[PDB]
């Protein structure tokens, strides 16, 4: 696997496209309404806290997805269709990113970290959160750095078999191009395990199964009668 | 359409 | 850079999937045949029982798996019940017919996405059926591609209530290694065909959850799934 | 245990 020009200013552009998405919404994520003792109060700031770290985490997936070479000469519907499906998968590595071994934390805000505990005081179900970290645990051993993230979160974004994708070829053609991008890097970030490719691969298959145990905790939110803002609403409620 | 029902989304990629 | 030792292990999958096959043949044959209240109770039954044979099957196949029998009988039965469905989704699109876009499953007989409908099931599990049989035919997997992916899918890490993690995922990468090394002798002009073949179990992962769905509507109905089926699928 | 609740799973495996 033979990293060309062409796939390493590629990939380069992608971990600068990511940074500089991030930086883009520094300012509307200082205006997160800030992480609070026992009141209907205290859980709804919580929450509402968590889902506002979500909704900024949307803005730089949809601002990462648009610097994707070919997506945006899909069209406009097929790319809503990506986002919609891929947005949760997307927010999950980024999850997983942010994981810290020690604690079994996540750190979101940067002096501010979250275990399961926070997670589920935040208002979400512990049949989602222990996914959630378990699947953190076992990215986080995989040690992926900036590039193979960036690359796992477009091969992410562009699958074919997502619901109501119209140009299904091109789709796939797309994802081919960042497949054969990371099997090429990962062969000089680790080039005597040649499972290291695979295994990040594999981990797609993971996420796959996070997102169906994502939709269950979107239909307890309504049973809880605990409604999602507007954006998340528009993207994950049937 | 999709497009239509997600008018948020929509937005942001627009700009 | 595929070793004997590889070859060799291909090779045994390969003729113990054959040889599966041959001991459920008795099976297939006494299965409620294909035909109001009655013929519809027919259509599923067959089905169903299609399905018992088929998750009869895959339990001998694992068997045969190298390393499948030194894990705990706890971990076997935790990875054969979330895997079983994959394997026979797995087993559907190897039998499908593009011309017709139907399912051969006895000899002289296809389904197509009406006949499923008559068996009882529903267009929202159907239609995800032969979408992804149609992809996968694209492919054009053989024998050996199939049971390697089949050996995957079953070696899943990931499956609820599996304590031995480590070791289940140690087997299942002999079998991505082997599938890699395989895949090179085969399409030795395209490095995209193994991990294409990987991302298939991607797919398989959603197909499992609509799955899930179209057993929760069996509930609903009232229609309810002979013992070997509901012991594996039903909550 | 998973191995009290799936019997037939089980006699299958067993033989
Ligand atoms: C956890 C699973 C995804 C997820 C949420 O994520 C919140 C976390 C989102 N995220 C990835 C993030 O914020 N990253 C992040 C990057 C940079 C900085 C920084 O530089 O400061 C800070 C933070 C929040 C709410 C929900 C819900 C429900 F809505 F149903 F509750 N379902 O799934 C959810
Ligand atoms: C398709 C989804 C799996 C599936 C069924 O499979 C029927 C078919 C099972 N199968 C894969 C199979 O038989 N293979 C097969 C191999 C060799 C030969 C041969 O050598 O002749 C013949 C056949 C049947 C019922 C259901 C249900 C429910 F019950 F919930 F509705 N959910 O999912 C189901």
């Amino acid at each position: 696997p033979q990293l060309s020009p062409e796939q390493l200013g590629m990939i380069e552009k992608l971990v600068a496209a990511q940074q500089q998405c991030n930086r883009r919404s520094f300012s509307d994520r200082l205006r997160v309404t800030p992480w609070p003792p026992h009141s209907r109060e205290a859980r709804q700031q919580r929450f509402a806290h968590f889902t506002e770290l979500a909704i900024v985490s949307v803005q730089e997936i949809v601002d990462f997805a648009k610097q994707l070479p070919g997506f945006l000469q899909l069209s406009r519907e097929d790319q809503i269709a990506l986002l919609k499906t891929s947005a949760i998968e997307v927010m999950l590595l980024e999850t997983s990113r942010r994981y810290n071994p020690g604690s079994e934390s996540i750190t979101f805000l940067k002096d501010f970290s979250y275990n399961r505990e926070d997670f589920a005081k935040a208002g979400l179900q512990v049949e989602f959160i222990n996914p959630i970290f378990e699947f953190s645990r076992a990215m986080n051993e995989l040690q992926l750095n900036d590039a193979e993230f960036a690359l796992l979160i477009a091969i992410s974004i562009f699958s074919a078999d997502r619901p109501n994708v119209q140009d299904q070829l091109q789709v796939e053609r797309l994802q081919h191009t960042y497949v054969e991008a990371l099997h090429a890097y990962v062969s000089i970030h680790h080039p005597h395990d040649r499972l290291m490719f695979p295994r990040m691969l594999m981990k797609l298959v993971s996420l796959r199964t996070l997102s169906s145990v994502h939709s269950e905790q979107v239909f307890a939110l309504r049973l809880q009668d605990k409604k999602l803002p507007p954006l998340l609403s528009e993207i994950w409620d049937v | 359409s999709l497009t239509e029902r997600h008018k948020i989304l929509h937005r942001l990629l627009q700009e």
